[PDB]
């Protein structure tokens, strides 16, 4: 849903540097809130935990 | 030591946030404790809001 999609090239050839929206991608799961779920509600906390 | 209230960085900016955050800082020695392109973005963000 969101913008500047990057992904992660093929690192063995010719590709180094780390993919640089790690932080981003991050971000996205730390604010991932969720209703759903069999076992129960699942929502990341500020350590990322249930 | 004079010492102002740490700031702190959880995610990455979204110039709403940690627009407020720098505007706290009113010292004159600021330490800061990152990698080298989010020193780039930091300093690039502390110019543009001079
Ligand atoms: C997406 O990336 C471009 C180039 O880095 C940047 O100018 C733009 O601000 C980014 N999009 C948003 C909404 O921040
Ligand atoms: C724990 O069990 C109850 C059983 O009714 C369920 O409603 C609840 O969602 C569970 N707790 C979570 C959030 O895992």
């Amino acid at each position: 849903e969101k913008e500047n999609i990057t992904d992660p090239p093929r690192g063995c050839v010719g590709n180094t540097n780390i993919w640089k929206t790690g932080p981003l991608f991050k971000r996205v799961l730390m604010s991932s809130k969720y209703a759903d779920g069999v076992t129960g509600r699942v929502e990341f906390n500020e350590d990322g935990d249930r | 030591w004079d010492m102002q209230n740490v700031i702190t960085l959880d995610t990455s900016f979204e110039d709403a946030k940690t627009q407020v955050q720098l505007k706290k800082i009113h010292s004159s020695v600021i330490l800061l404790y990152c990698s080298k392109d989010e020193a780039v973005l930091i300093l690039s963000e502390a110019r543009s809001l001079g």
